[PDB]
C-alpha cells in the first residue's frame, strides 16, 4: 500500500507486533554499540598492556608496569590480588600451597568480569531466535483475520485473502529482521569473549607463573 | 537446532494458497 | 467450540500457570537471596577468622545458607579430630563444598528443565493441534469433488488458535529458563566466591597452625 | 472406516504402527525405570538415615547389612574391602586411597551405566520422530499428487485424502516425539538425583575411610 | 508411467538423489565393518574382561593378556607400561612414573578413541543434513516449477502436477538418509562408551595394579 | 524468462543478499584451501617429524632433530619455551616444582597454537549454519513484495506474479548454496583439530616425559651421583 498505506495496511495488533520487534532490534543494537566499542577499548588496551607486560621479568616489574596503565587497570586489580594474598599468606612457609590457592582466585576475578560482559548474551540469542517465532504469530493472526475475509466473501481466490497475507508476511519479514543479526552478532560476541577472554587467561597464567618462580626462587633458591 | 522446518509446512500452506483460485 | 484442540489449547495454558507460578516464587526468592546475600557479602567479605565467619553469619537467622555450610565446616573440624593429617581435610572439605553447593543449586534443580523444555517444544504441541485440526477439517471434505475453502477455512483458523498459544507458552518459558540459568551463573558464583573464601579462611588457619607449630 | 484405517497406502500405515509400537517399547522402559528409581529413592533414603551416620568402616558395613543383598552399597563396601585386601602390605596409607576413590567412580559411572541403555531411545526419536513424519508426508503428498496428475483437476477433495495421512504421519510423529524427549528429561532428573546422592553416599564412604586411614598414618602419632 | 516417473523433472536433481544415496552405501559400510569390527572387540574384551580381572599380579596380567590373539590392545599397553619401567631405569622415583604414565595410557586411550574417532562425521553429520541437501533441490525443482508456469500464465493447476512431486521427492531422498545415520553413531557411541570404560577400566587396574606393585616397592622394598 | 531477464528483474535487495552468500561463499573457500595446505604441510612435514623425535630420547638431540624442521617448527619453539623454563630453573633446587610450572605452558601456548588457527572458524561454520535463514528472509522479502503487487488493486492469478516468488526463492537456494560446504568445512576442520591437536599433544607430553626423565635423572639417579 501507501506510506501511511502500509501503516495501516497492518492491523494495530500486528503493529504492536512490528514495533515491539523493531524496539528490541534498536535497544540490543545499543547494546551492541556497547559491547562492541567497550571491547574495542578493552583490545586496544589488551594489545598496548601486552607489549608492556611482556616484559615484564619480574612480578615488581609489572607492578611497575602496572602503574602506568592508569587506575583502571584489571591487570593492576589483579596484581593487587597477588599482593593481597601475598599479605594474607604473609606467614605462609607453604610456598606450595598458596599460588593454587591464589589461582582459581584469579580463575574467578577478571573473568567474572568477562562473565560481567556475558549479561547480554539472551538479548542478543534468545530474542534472535524468537524473533521468527513472532513471525510465526502474526502469519496466525493475519491467515486466521484472513479466513475470517474468506468467510465474509466465499471467493476463495487471491484478492479475499491477500491483504492479510500481505500483513501476515510483514510480520513474517520483521521477525527475521530482529531474528538474524541479533544470533549472528551474538555468535561475533561470544567467539569474542572467546578469543579475549582466553588472552587475558594467557595474561593470568604469565603472572602466576612470575609469582610461581619468584616463590620457587624464595623457597628453593633462597634456601639455597 | 533443528527445529525451523515447519517453513516447510509454511511452503504447503503457500501450496494450499495456490490451489485455492483453481 | 472444539474441545481436542481446546484440550491442547488449556493444556498450554495450564502449563503457562504453572510456569509463572514458579516464576514467581523463583524471582521473589531471588531477590531475597541476592539482595541479601549483597548485604551479607559485604558482611562476611572481611569474616577474617573462623571464628568471626560464625560471629558475623551469626545474626543472619537460620535461613542462612552459608551458616550450615560453617555447619559443614566445623564438622569435619570434629571429624578430623584424633589424626593429626591438617592436609587431607581442607580439599575432601573444598568437595563437601563441590557437593553442598551444588545441592543448593539442586535446590531449585526441579521445576528448571521443566519449564526449559516447555517452552522449547510448545510450538511443537502447538503444531500437533493444527495438525489434529486440518486432519480433521480434510476429514470433513473428504468428499470426492470439493471447492470452496471457506467450508474448511474457520477449522484451519481453530487450528491455527492452537500454534497460536504454543507461541504464547512458548516464548516466557524459555526466556525466563534463560534469565534464571544466568543467574543461576551469577549467584552460583557469588556462592562460591563465599565457599572459596571459606576455604582460604580455614586454609590460612591451618597453615597458621602447620606455621605456628613451625615458626 | 476401517477401510479409512488402511486408506490409499499400508507402508505409511507401517511407519504409524513402528513408531507407536518403539513407543510401547520405550513405555516399558519408562515405567521400569520409574519403579526402579522409586525403590531406589525410598531404599536410599532409608539407607541414607542409615549410613549418613555410620561412624566406622564397620559400621559401614553392618548398618549396610540389613539392606538386603541387592544394595550398591554392598558393592562399594566390596569395592572398599577389595582395596583393604590389596594393599596388604601396603604401609602407604597415602597412596591407597586416591587409587581406590576413582575404582568407586568409574563403578559410579558404571552406576550411569547401570542404565546407560535405552536412553538414547527416548531422546533420539523423541527429537527425530516428526521426521519420519515429514517422510510420511512426503510419501503422501506425492501419491496424492500422482492422484491429481491423474484426474489433473487439482482441486479440491482430489488431493484431501493424501493430505489427510500425511497429517496422520506428522500426528503419529508427533505423538512419538513429546512425551520421549519428556521422559528422557525426567530420567535426566533420576540422573542427577541419583546420581548427586549415590555419590553423596560414596564421598561420605571415602571420608570415612579417609579419616581411618588418618588414624592409622596417624595411629600412633598423635598421641 | 514409471519411467515417466524417473523422467519427468530434471536429472541435476537425479544426480543429487543418487549421490545421497551413494553416501549412504559407503556410511553403510562404514556402520557395517564399525559394528563387526566392535563386537569382536566386545566379545574377546568381554572374555578378556573375565580373564584379567583375575589376573591377580601385573605378571599375571602379562601372561593373560597376551594372547587372547597377538593383536590385543592391552598388549599394547603392556607394551607401553615395560616400555616406561625400561625409562624408569636410573631414577628410583616411583611417585613421578606412574602419574605420567597414567595419562600416557589415557592419550593412549584417546588415541583408541582416535582409533575410531575417524569417519563420524560422515555418519553423523550426512544424517543431519540430508534432508537440507534435499530441501535446496526441492527449491531447484519449485524453482524450475515455476519457470513452468510463467511458460504457461493465467492458469496454474495441472502445469505442474507431477514435477514438484519430483523434488519433494528429492526431499524425500534426504529424508531416506537422515534418520538412521545419525542413529549410527549414537550406536557408535554407547557401548562404545562402555568400551570408554572397560578397557579404559582394566589397564588403568593394571596402573593401579602396578601402582600397588610400586607398594610392593615402597612399602615392602622400601627398607632393605 | 532468462535468468538475466529473472534477475535483474528482481529485487536488488535479495540480490545484495546473495552476493553476499557468494563473497562469503569466496572467503569461506580461501580459508578452507588456506588451512588444508597449510594443515597437510603440517601433517607430512611433522609427522616425519614426529617418527624423528619419538625417539629422539635424549631432548636435546630433541632439540638437535628440531633444529633442522626449517623455521616452522612449532616443536622447536616448545623446546625454546622448555630452555626458558630451564633459565627459569637456574636457582630452583626443586625440580618437582618446575615440572608444574611447566606443564601447562605447554598447553598454554599449543591450544593457542590451535588458535593459531583458531580464527576464522565461527565465522564461516555459522555462516554455514545461518544462511538458509537468511535466504528464508529473503524469500519473506520476495514474496512480501509480490503479495503486495497483487493486493493494492487487488487482482488475483498468481500464475503471472509467480516469477517474483521463484526470484525469492532463489535466496534461500544460494543460501543452501553456501550453507551445506561450509558446516562440511568447520566438521572437517574440527577433525583437524582432532589430529592436530591431539597429535601435538602426543608431541607435547613426549616433551614432558623427555624433561621429565631427565629432571627424574637428576632428582634420583643424581641423588645417587
Amino acid at each position: 500500500l501507501s506510506v501511511w498505506g502500509m501503516y495501516q495496511h497492518a492491523d494495530i495488533v500486528v503493529k504492536c507486533v512490528m514495533i515491539g520487534l523493531i524496539l528490541a532490534s534498536v535497544v540490543t543494537w545499543a547494546i551492541f554499540f556497547s559491547k562492541s566499542v567497550e571491547f574495542f577499548n578493552q583490545k586496544r588496551r589488551l594489545k598496548r598492556e601486552q607489549q608492556l607486560l611482556a616484559e615484564a621479568r619480574s612480578l615488581n616489574q609489572a607492578n611497575d608496569i602496572a602503574a602506568d596503565f592508569g587506575s583502571k587497570s584489571l591487570s593492576l586489580h589483579l596484581l593487587n590480588e597477588a599482593q593481597n594474598e601475598l599479605e594474607l599468606s604473609e606467614g605462609s612457609d607453604d610456598n606450595e600451597g598458596i599460588k593454587e590457592r591464589t589461582s582459581f582466585r584469579l580463575e574467578r576475578r577478571v573473568a567474572a568480569v568477562g562473565r560481567q560482559m556475558g549479561r547480554g548474551n539472551g538479548y542478543l540469542a534468545t530474542i534472535g531466535a524468537i524473533s521468527p517465532f513472532v513471525g510465526l504469530f502474526g502469519t496466525v493472526w493475519g491467515i486466521m483475520n484472513s479466513f475470517i475475509g474468506i468467510a465474509q466473501t466465499q471467493t476463495t481466490n487471491l484478492a479475499v485473502v491477500a491483504p492479510g497475507i500481505a500483513e501476515a508476511l510483514l510480520a513474517t519479514a520483521i521477525g527475521l529482521v530482529a531474528a538474524i543479526p541479533a544470533v549472528v552478532i551474538y555468535n561475533v560476541f561470544a567467539r569474542q569473549i572467546g578469543g579475549f577472554k582466553a588472552m587475558l587467561g594467557d595474561v593470568a597464567a604469565q603472572v602466576l607463573l612470575l609469582q610461581s618462580r619468584d616463590l620457587d626462587l624464595e623457597a628453593s633458591a633462597a634456601a639455597h | 537446532n533443528v527445529t525451523p522446518f515447519i517453513d516447510v509446512m509454511l511452503v504447503l500452506l503457500i501450496i494450499f494458497m495456490v490451489a485455492a483460485p483453481l
